[PDB]
């Protein structure tokens, strides 16, 4: 069960991802991501990725559907 | 008389991979088919298989079932064996979720005019994209019954309060003008041990033994970052900090040196090598 | 959440589907006045400073 | 020619829906019907498969029908429904050939000049597809050698698409093996491996047993096919391969000693701080 949540998660970034910019991590496990479609969302952050990747302002990419930054 | 939650819509696995195929095609747009099953009882909805209805301009509306087509198909699947009746419709909505619009729900009563379990079937093609298939079954609710009686459907058992109702379906009228009903998928072996094919690996695939000149890169790259790592799990262990160490523990939790990126390379390194040496035995006794 | 705890100006966040606040979220500051608050102090120390 | 034929997950559960149908009520050996698909440069793609009525004699082997307007009429259906798919070809479920199975290509061959059959067996084998796309060849021969219809073989592999993909995760989600090399999935395909040589070889010998004693004919060619393949043996023993294999052995196990060595303290670690913490809860217990 672990490796398929662990699989789960990885499919997850699944490639068709709408790039954005980071605009600040309210907390550990979400952040404010200002979608390149024109409007700011917030969203949930994945666990996976490195916190000291999520500069000030930097491009992340969200998942297409549910926004969370993957 | 009501209608028991435990009702339950039994999608064959054709019938699954169909309505995803015919929903996956349209898209951009919105595409509808009849869906061919038995009402074998008051608390099941048995469907098949199901035939897409050509595409038209009308779109997903009483007049997308063209009578001819719809005839002359089942007359013909009739000759090779499925005498089986129309259960109810499907049609695909791409980007939004499973639920009925107006539309909808004047198709929906127009089946239901036939039969009164015409289940009809929603299903997003987009949103289906990975081990998640969100396909819903939709039926109408009585209006009048809305005061005549109360709910629509006895809960007579526990079999369908075991799901939960969408905010999406609930806000375009789920429990008020639609209720849907739970999706059991009637898989079978023969059509388990079939499609468990699609991956089946080769057994070549478990003798091949990989290349040794990417394999031994491997090993060299892994074997450096976890000497980088020995470093890392090093100045962690050594350092042993005592101020409340079950809060340091705690406050330095970040999938980080101690043994995350720790022994699983272990684990990685340890499971390629073991089957590279395993496979390269296996081959010189086999081969000659 | 309070109606009392959403000043004005406070950047809420607002759900999907029915656009309810469920969170107040962090004040919203002009980036590039970000820039300006020291997040890393410097190394000078007054024992540096002589005279 | 066809290089290849990929039959989409659909093709195959509807062929296994047919042959339940069909037999489900009476009783009929083998199950033909029409293979929908598109032609890539000479990859076909089979996507979509309807049945057609047919009736043969197994005795007679000749007696067999095919609907035409039928078959015309269930294409129009579907090319209305989609009209990307033309057709190309037919499967019947049948485990083997059949001896009228040429008239149903040339029939076929009628509809679609490049006509594959795909056996499709309904019947669970552990070891190999359950596709085997067959074409009709007529050739010299070359080799001084009555020529006949025939049927030449081409490479059948399973392949999907999106929609399907997502239908088979859903369906196999409870029978369906991690993704990602675990040691135990490894051994177990090394082991799977084993046995389908075991089987092949197997195979092999029968059919040398049987041109050996004349029940089957030497074919003249494959057999010295069988020949190169006994060429190409590796030939292990040598001092040189033999003296590298070892080196490469033993960086390995080098490797896996390193991870050993991590893998001990690691643990002896963990059994230190396990300790310390049980002594610690005892001590503060009184």
């Amino acid at each position: 069960e672990f490796l398929h949540a662990q699989e789960e998660v990885k499919r997850i970034q699944s490639i068709p991802l709408v790039i954005g910019q980071f605009l600040e991590a309210v907390d550990q496990n979400t952040a404010i991501v200002g979608s390149t479609t024109g409007s700011n969302y917030y969203v949930r952050i994945l666990s996976t990725i490195d916190r000291e990747l999520l500069k000030p302002n930097a491009s992340v990419a969200l998942h297409k559907h549910s926004n969370a930054l993957v | 008389p009501a209608v028991d939650t435990a009702e339950q819509v039994y999608i064959s696995s054709l019938a699954l991979l169909k309505m995803l195929k015919h929903g996956r095609a349209g898209v951009p747009m919105e595409v509808m088919g009849l869906m061919l099953g038995e009402f074998v009882d008051d608390y099941t909805v048995r469907v098949i298989d199901v035939f897409a209805m050509p595409q038209s301009g009308t779109g997903v509306s009483v007049e997308a079932v063209d009578p001819v087509f719809q005839a002359k198909m089942l007359d013909m699947l009739k000759q090779t064996g499925r005498p089986e009746m129309v259960v109810g419709w499907y049609h695909s909505h791409p980007g939004f979720g499973c639920w009925l619009s107006g539309v909808d729900i004047n198709t929906q009563q127009s089946f239901e005019a036939l039969s009164e379990r015409a289940v009809a079937v929603v299903v997003d093609p987009i949103q289906s994209v990975k081990g998640k298939v969100v396909i819903d079954a939709f039926r109408l609710i009585n209006a009048n019954m809305m005061v005549l009686g109360h709910e629509p459907r006895q809960t007579t058992s526990n079999l369908g309060h075991l799901n939960k109702p969408s905010i999406q379906a609930l806000i375009h009228g789920l429990n008020r003008h639609y209720y849907s009903i739970t999706i059991n998928y009637r898989k079978n072996e023969l059509e388990q041990k079939m499609l468990l094919n699609l991956h089946k690996k080769s057994w070549m695939e478990g003798l091949t033994l990989q290349d040794y000149s990417e394999h031994c890169k491997h090993n060299e790259s892994v074997v450096k970052e976890m000497l980088e790592l020995a470093k890392n799990y090093n100045k962690a262990v050594e350092e042993e900090d005592k101020m409340t160490p079950e809060q340091l523990a705690i406050k330095n939790v970040g999938k980080q040196d101690p043994k995350r990126h720790l022994e699983e390379h272990v684990d990685v390194l340890m499971t390629s090598n073991i089957v590279q040496c395993l496979a390269a035995m296996l081959d010189t006794v086999v081969f000659k | 959440i309070d109606i009392n705890d959403v000043t004005p100006n406070c950047r809420v966040a607002l759900r999907n589907d029915s656009y309810t606040l469920h969170k107040i979220l962090p004040n919203k500051v002009d980036p590039l006045v970000s820039l300006m608050m020291v997040e890393k102090v410097p190394d000078s120390t007054y024992e540096m400073i002589g005279g | 020619a066809v290089q290849k034929v990929v039959v989409h997950p659909l093709v195959l559960l509807s062929v296994v829906d047919h042959f339940n149908r069909i037999g489900k009520v009476g009783n009929q050996k083998r199950v033909v019907g029409v293979l929908l698909g598109s032609w890539q440069k000479k990859v076909l793609d089979v996507s979509n498969s309807f049945a057609v009525p047919f009736d043969e004699d197994d005795k007679d082997d000749s007696v067999w029908f095919l609907d035409h307007d039928y078959l015309e009429n269930m294409y129009g259906m579907f090319k209305k429904v989609n009209a990307r798919e033309r057709i190309v070809g037919w499967y019947h479920t049948g485990p083997k050939l059949h001896k009228n199975d040429i008239a149903i290509n040339e029939l076929m061959k009628r509809y679609c000049p490049n006509s594959v059959l795909v056996i499709i067996d309904v019947k669970p084998k552990d070891l190999g597809l359950p596709t085997e796309a067959y074409i009709s060849v007529e050739e010299v021969h070359d080799d001084g050698t009555p020529t006949s219809k025939t049927f030449e073989h081409v490479t059948s592999e399973i392949g999907a698409e999106e929609a399907e993909e997502v239908g088979v995760e859903h369906l196999l989600r409870d029978i369906k093996d991690t993704t990602v090399g675990t040691l135990s999935q490894r051994i177990t395909n090394q082991v799977h491996g084993l046995k389908g040589l075991n089987s092949k070889l197997l195979d092999i010998r029968s059919y040398l047993e049987k041109v050996a004693t004349g029940k089957l004919p030497i074919n003249h060619q494959i057999i010295y096919q069988l020949q190169d393949v006994f060429n190409l043996l590796p030939d292990v023993s040598l001092q040189e391969f033999v003296k590298a294999f070892y080196l490469k052995t033993n960086d390995q196990m080098v490797v896996v000693y390193l991870a050993s060595l991590i893998r001990s303290v690691v643990a002896l670690h963990n059994l230190i701080n396990n300790k310390i913490a049980n002594r610690d809860a005892e001590k503060k217990e009184g």
